[PDB]
């Protein structure tokens, strides 16, 4: 076995003081970042072989890097290649990665990992082989193991490394399975880390110091890791010890529950490579985790989670929909028309960016009213201590309330969230567009309505812009931006640049009837309906749409909409092609929430709906719910129920791509994780269609063929489009 | 060609978990002790006949270890050719055990076989001996692993069997197990533990509460997070398990241990053997392993066929009562009478030492066929992860 | 006694050794599942819910192998949640005495089609890991004269006169013939190769084995805890010294492995379109010094099945020590070229609880390979047991 595995130019500095302590400075000069790329893997090999050549000369060695992070990530455009046929290739690869690592980690000399930046993922794979830790604690740096999300798992050593330090359940729940981001702080909170800087020209002094000491104070033990010792014993024990085992076969369930039935191999193959690698020594568990990520790189969900959560989520903030050829302008002063849960926690984001909000509703008590949903997330983030009370001062009081239209002096930009009616809003932005500034943004957070409408009940309409959030504000991180018909290029770049500002990320829609989110999010909701009007078990909807992999469940997301809303959107879409002489075909769901209106239950807004609700508390399915809808009279496969509730929305974006509605893949796949709650192991709603996989096969093909059998049983909207086809 | 019969049928006294009397025994000294009572009974008896010796054991490590047939056979001076073999098949491991001899005796190739079963969970707590459907997290994902409570409770809920049901059939074990006692049914079988120095250490079944009442079950409070969740993610037509067993409900966790003597009829013959019944079928099935429990009734169902026989041709029924609602679940699936279903008691009342159980309840229904000169018998028990035996014994 | 039991397939994987072995990184459940996996590539059109039971031999069934492994084996192959799976220890005899259970479920018309076989991770579950109801009780342990079996063996090479040089020319004589019958494709057929998840290889090959053993070698090899000689000759007063003879390159291996055996009726054959390649004959089970309990279980055999050792025209004698298997040749007058023809445990390894399951298998392809008719296959035991099995080539 070889430091190699199978041209490109080297990565790493090579740099030997008189003490005999190596400084290997790692600096790709082929982009901004290090990266575990093929080019590092090359640079790596010949940096250790010289270590041992030239191990009689050499005391310690310092891992450092000359980039304002120290290594973030590894090689997602060879990674997302990979083919099933290519499993010894990328087995060979990440066993080539760690023959490196541990040649590194036990060398019978200290290593010390100078952390000036990022270290992420493979970054932190890499100091996680050195003996000592030192972080830099300035600002932007993070620490952690984000592999699984993207489908993946730390391959380079990252789960074998962290189990052998924290045990089986910590390095899970609070590294691994999420891929947690902690800061340079945190992370030595947790052993992460060892020690801190304040600047980044002490980590080579202080680990060069670190060294002269550890040679001087514990010479019998310098260079060998914990898990290398005679006497090691792994934190919480091991799978054989009794304490662990009474707790170990509830570790499956409990990932099971959290998962909700989705099916997402990563975290199942981190919690497998975790614990089998606990029950050997250190070189076969490293071997075993090789397995379980060759597993997981050649599998369909990394791809598609790679595509959404790398590719297409650089594309969007790379100004993938923004105009080209618009310059920055700037925002002094936003105003919000409305204090409601949507418009107060506009405010919120607003203000927490470092803007000056003004708040106006139709009366004071309203407006304070907005303010405390602001003072109320405050005092948890006080509580939580993850803000100082100067910095919640200085938040609050860039919110001021008001009543009043004068208040509304030097706004240069709006954002209505009044109640969704278009007389309404036509009436509360003729009474402050006069008062704003004349270059003001005069954006709405209507979600259904035609933005092109609204824009009339203004003069400025070339600035009238769809602002569409979603709810909670304060945790939600999509804003659909909707263009009308006459919103400008610039006013669409200063809404662009808006998004991020507040930390969100922003979508371009095309005017239309129920936008994208708002139109795709309804065929989910109505593909429910329509299973429990034809005689669905009530509990199997809900099942089909957690196992499918939805935050929510579809018909406690029903409630939460109101059925009364939901009535009105049919109603208008329905006068939205009557009016045109065209054709209207019902959807089945209509029927059911008009029976459920009938039926005085509308939503939880109502305190009755699907579910009953005591105390503004969600318990349990309405038992009358069985009898009105005959549940139980039709017992479809649990895996059809879950394929119309994807497919309904996989289809719908095609159609909405196709009509120019969306503009991009990306567009559409971020679009439908953060905006309306797309799985994400689907890799977004454009996704699904060429990752799909089941009986017949994998890709677009695949999909037709499963479309056309969904509808030959459940309807002709399955039936997959023109664009489809060949 | 060969027929089985069963000659004796004996088990010790269950001792219960805590502060037990029992728990001063090794489960070995509770298989030579059930060896010596058949010597006792048969003292000219040819050991050299007997071909093999075959127990039960669901968790065979520490005192239950190494194969603790064979350390039965030595360490009560049996011939070194009397064989002794050790196997699991979870809480049908004693009955399997008596099917596994019975089946040898009718192949011809073996002409005498002891079979039983020993556990004692106070010494060996179940789960012991680890396993891979629990600590081997890639197949347990999958396989989506329940304890038997869940299950159990889950087949309450899906058939309708309230708190109160459940309760009312484990007063009626309680009650029968104590007219059982009283009434002198189990003096036969029912072997007392003794200690070195003969002084007597238990004679009885501690685990039973004769004086149960239903107002005292109805206090209990009902039996690791994330099982409850993944139940219903495969029932997903449920919304809500129905948690209804407790400790009152459930089999109990004691020690003991079963002998069963099976032989050819040429074997009783040459020893001076009395048959007492005769095995007249055996069958194994299953169903679903994440609520298990449910195994047993289509292995009813396969031993009934398979002896050409119904359930009006059965005299006595006898399913182990691990779990309330699986017995009465049972009983409302084959529509078996009330006055023939596990007429002394059961497991709710006596205990359930997993390894041992399907040889004691198959001795038990060995003596209340010769008591009430009734002429058949089915034997049954649920398994986890989904199995069944059973097994139809005859009067001879 | 009266329906037939026929053999349809025997596979194994092949033996990792015990240290820096291949296999050391896989579950012993999984190598179960990858020979079921095996049966389905070789039977696509098998209709699995006529298999009623798995039988499983384990003689350590503790930590990976616990909790019933053949039920756990059930569930994770996805088989068929009616196939039951039952694990039993009988010491070394276990993978043969699962064969012979199988028979004899079959013989009894109360099942169809059985899966039969053993496991032993011997590299992640060493020997003696369950305890044993004998070590833990000395009061047992005192009253029963308790020898292991590596002693026993010695016992056997110094009464019945079996030299340093006559136990190692044993050693010699199974590495040349393992290393003969994998060069000549003997094994090509029932080893399955070990893979993981993505398909790539683990293991192919019996590595274990030393195919370039001298006598020298073995000569230059040390002899393999107090009181256990003593204890022995308190048993075998007459006997003055014991001659420690046996090392660890005359005595069976310690390795990692499985195996599978599929048995069924003419019936279930017919039925499910499966050749018949050997059938069961008859069984049988008889037997301080250990090791000689497979002497009288042969001749019971023999006996039962209404044969002689001339009838039988392969002897297959599991390797745990040389001794044995001398005396064993020396007792019954068993012809050189009919013993252990593909060689044994001293070459290949001895995987416990799937030994007595992998040398039947061994001779099913040797009957069919030789175009021969019977074969007799035997294991000792501790405590003093042993186990016989007699198969003719259909
Ligand atoms: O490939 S990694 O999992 O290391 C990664 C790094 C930075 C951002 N996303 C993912
Ligand atoms: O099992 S945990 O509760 O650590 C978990 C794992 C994956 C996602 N959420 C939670
Ligand atoms: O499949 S369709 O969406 O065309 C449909 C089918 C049955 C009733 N209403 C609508
Ligand atoms: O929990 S549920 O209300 O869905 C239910 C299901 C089956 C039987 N009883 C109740
Ligand atoms: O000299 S000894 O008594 O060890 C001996 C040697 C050969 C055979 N029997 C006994």
């Amino acid at each position: 076995s070889s430091h190699h595995h199978h041209m490109p130019d080297n990565t790493i500095q090579w740099d030997k003081d008189a003490d005999g302590i190596v400084t290997l400075t790692m600096d790709d000069p082929s982009g901004s970042t290090n990266v575990m790329n093929e080019a590092y893997i090359e640079s790596m090999g010949k940096a250790v072989d010289r270590l041992v050549a030239e191990k009689d000369s050499i005391t310690g060695v310092v891992v450092a890097s000359a980039k304002k992070t120290f290594f973030a990530g590894g090689d997602v455009k060879t990674m997302i290649q990979a083919r099933p046929e290519d499993a010894g290739d990328v087995f060979n690869t990440v066993e080539t990665i760690k023959r490196q690592l541990r040649t590194l980690e036990t060398l019978g000399k200290p290593v010390v990992a100078a952390i000036n930046g990022a270290a992420l993922g493979g970054g932190l794979e890499i100091a996680l082989a050195c003996h000592h830790r030192i972080a830099a604690d300035v600002k932007g740096s993070q620490l952690g193991l984000p592999e699984v999300t993207l489908g993946l798992l730390p391959g380079g050593g990252g789960v074998t490394r962290t189990v052998r330090m924290f045990g089986i359940q910590n390095a899970f729940v609070s590294v691994l399975a999420q891929g947690t981001r902690f800061k340079p702080a945190k992370a030595k909170e947790i052993g992460l880390v060892d020690e801190l800087v304040a600047t980044v020209e002490e980590l080579v002094p202080a680990a060069k110091a670190w060294i002269k000491e550890e040679l001087k104070a514990n010479p019998d033990g310098a260079g060998v890791q914990p898990w290398d010792k005679k006497g090691y014993k792994m934190p919480g024990g091991t799978p054989s010890s009794p304490g662990l085992a009474a707790i170990l076969p509830s570790f499956p369930s409990n990932l099971r529950k959290q998962l909700k039935g989705a099916p997402m191999p990563a975290p199942r193959a981190i919690l497998a490579a975790a614990v089998e690698g606990a029950q050997v020594d250190f070189d076969t568990a490293s071997r075993i985790e090789s397995r379980y990520f060759a597993s997981l790189v050649t599998g369909q969900v990394a791809k598609n989670m790679m595509q959404a959560f790398f590719f297409d989520l650089q594309a969007i903030n790379a100004g993938g929909s923004r105009p080209e050829g618009i310059g920055k302008t700037p925002i002094k002063r936003i105003g919000v028309l409305g204090a409601g849960m949507m418009g107060a926690g506009i405010a919120y984001v607003s203000a927490k960016a470092g803007y000056e909000v003004v708040l106006k509703d139709v009366s004071l008590e309203a407006a304070a009213k907005g303010k405390g949903y602001s003072e109320k997330l405050e005092a948890k983030a006080l509580e939580r201590g993850r803000t100082t009370q100067e910095r919640s001062d200085a938040l609050l009081a860039r919110i001021t309330p008001t009543a009043d239209a004068a208040d509304f002096k030097g706004v240069d930009f709006v954002i209505e969230a009044v109640f969704e009616n278009q007389e309404l809003k036509h009436k509360v932005f003729g009474e402050i567009e006069d008062i704003v500034e004349p270059n003001a943004i005069l954006g709405s957070n209507t979600s259904t309505l035609p933005i092109t409408g609204l824009a009339t009940g203004v003069k400025r309409q070339e600035d009238f812009i769809g602002i569409h959030f979603f709810s909670p504000v304060d945790k939600m991180p999509l804003v659909e931006i909707i263009k009308g018909e006459k919103t400008s290029d610039e006013a669409l770049a200063r809404v662009f640049d808006y998004t991020l500002a507040i930390g969100k990320t922003p979508i371009v829609v095309n005017d239309s009837r129920g936008f994208f989110t708002s139109r795709v999010i309804g065929t989910f909701v109505n593909e429910a309906l329509a299973m429990l009007g034809e005689g669905v078990e009530p509990a199997s909807i809900e099942q089909a749409g957690s196992q499918a992999g939805y935050p929510a469940p579809p018909l406690q997301l029903s409630d939460e909409l109101n059925l009364e809303l939901m009535h009105k959107i049919a109603v208008a879409t329905r006068k939205g092609v009557e009016d045109a002489g065209g054709t209207y075909q019902p959807h089945p769901a209509e029927a059911v929430v008009e029976k459920m209106i009938e039926l005085g239950r509308s939503g939880r807004l109502k305190g009755a709906g699907f579910y009953e609700y005591a105390d503004g508390k969600r318990s349990g399915l309405w038992p009358g719910l069985r009898e009105t809808f005959k549940s139980g009279s039709s017992q479809p496969p649990l895996q059809d129920m879950i394929d119309r509730m994807l497919f309904a929305e996989a289809l719908e974006t095609q159609k909405c791509l196709d009509e120019g509605v969306l503009t991009s893949t990306a567009d559409a796949n971020i679009g439908s994780i953060m905006g309306i709650g797309f799985p994400p192991w689907t890799g977004g709603s454009a996704q699904f269609i060429v990752g799909y996989s089941g009986p017949a096969g994998t890709g677009k093909a695949a999909f037709v063929a499963r479309a056309r059998e969904l509808a030959a049983a459940y309807g002709d909207r399955f039936l997959p489009p023109e664009s489809l086809l060949s | 060609s060969e027929e089985a019969f069963i000659y004796e049928a004996i088990r010790t006294p269950r001792g219960k978990q805590k502060n037990g009397s029992l728990h001063e025994v090794k489960p070995l000294s509770l298989v030579v002790g059930l060896i010596d009572e058949l010597r006792k009974r048969h003292p000219d008896l040819d050991e050299n006949l007997i071909s093999d010796v075959i127990l039960g054991c669901v968790s065979p490590v520490g005192d239950q270890g190494g194969d603790i047939a064979r350390a039965a056979v030595l360490a009560s001076g049996m011939p070194v050719t009397s064989g002794g073999v050790q196997l699991n098949r979870f809480c049908a491991s004693g009955l399997e055990a008596v099917n596994t001899a019975a089946q040898k005796v009718r192949s011809g190739w073996d002409d005498l076989v002891l079979a039983g079963g020993v556990e004692s969970m106070s010494r060996v707590p179940m789960g012991s001996d680890g396993g891979a459907m629990g600590l081997d997290p890639a197949t347990n994902y999958d396989v989506m692993f329940v304890p038997q409570s869940i299950g159990a409770d889950l087949i309450a809920t899906i058939e309708g069997f309230s708190r109160e049901d459940v309760d009312a059939y484990a007063l009626r074990s309680q009650q029968k197990a104590a007219e059982a006692w009283s009434g002198g049914y189990f003096a036969k079988s029912v072997v007392p533990v003794r200690d070195q120095n003969g002084l007597l250490i238990l004679d009885h079944d501690e685990h039973m509460r004769p004086d149960t009442t239903k107002e005292g079950l109805a206090k209990l409070k009902p039996a690791l997070g994330g099982f409850d969740d993944v139940a219903l993610q495969k029932y997903h037509w449920v919304e809500k398990i129905n948690h209804v067993h407790t400790g009152g409900n459930s089999s109990g966790i004691v020690d003991g241990a079963a002998l069963v003597m099976i032989g050819s009829a040429a074997a009783g013959k040459l020893q001076g053997l009395t048959p007492r019944a005769r095995i007249v079928a055996t069958a194994t099935s299953g169903a679903d392993p994440v609520i298990m429990l449910t195994g047993p009734t289509p292995a009813t169902r396969k031993v009934l066929d398979r002896a050409g026989l119904t359930v009006d041709d059965i005299d006595l029924f006898e399913l182990n009562e691990a779990f309330a609602s699986v017995v009465l679940k049972f009983q409302k699936d084959l529509n078996i009478p009330d006055e023939k279903l596990n007429v002394n008691g059961g497991a709710i009342a006596m205990g359930h030492p997993l390894g041992a159980t399907g040889a004691m309840i198959l001795g038990t229904m060995v003596d209340e066929l010769e008591r009430r000169n009734a002429r058949r018998a089915l034997i049954t028990l649920c398994i986890g992860g989904g199995m069944g035996v059973a097994t139809i014994i005859e009067r001879v």
